[PDB]
């Protein structure tokens, strides 16, 4: 019961269970690019004011 | 409590007296008795204090 499994894992007692743990963890990491001559067509506009 | 009155009736004076106060909340020092080590440290206590 959600109240009676209160008492028994204060207690230490393993009852009939079994988990599994999910946590997600983020790092920081540097990174290497490379690209070959013509990767890419850039165009650029007139700007406003 | 003062002794009072004959001891040949004492607890059973008692127990009327304290039928209520008893029963109201927890007692504080019997629920430490079943706390593991790693559990006292935690604030699930909140009687470290």
């Amino acid at each position: 019961s959600p109240v009676a499994l209160h008492h028994q894992l204060k207690t230490g007692l393993h009852p009939g269970f079994g988990f599994t743990v999910v946590r997600q963890d983020r790092f920081v990491t540097e990174n290497v690019l490379f690209s070959e001559r013509a990767s890419e067509a850039y165009f650029l506009g007139q700007l406003q004011v | 409590a003062a002794p009072a009155g004959p001891a040949a009736d004492m607890q059973q004076l008692f127990l009327n007296a304290w039928g209520q106060r008893l029963a109201h909340g927890r007692v504080r020092w019997v629920a430490e008795g079943q706390m593991t080590p790693e559990q006292f440290m935690q604030p699930d206590n909140a009687n470290l204090a």
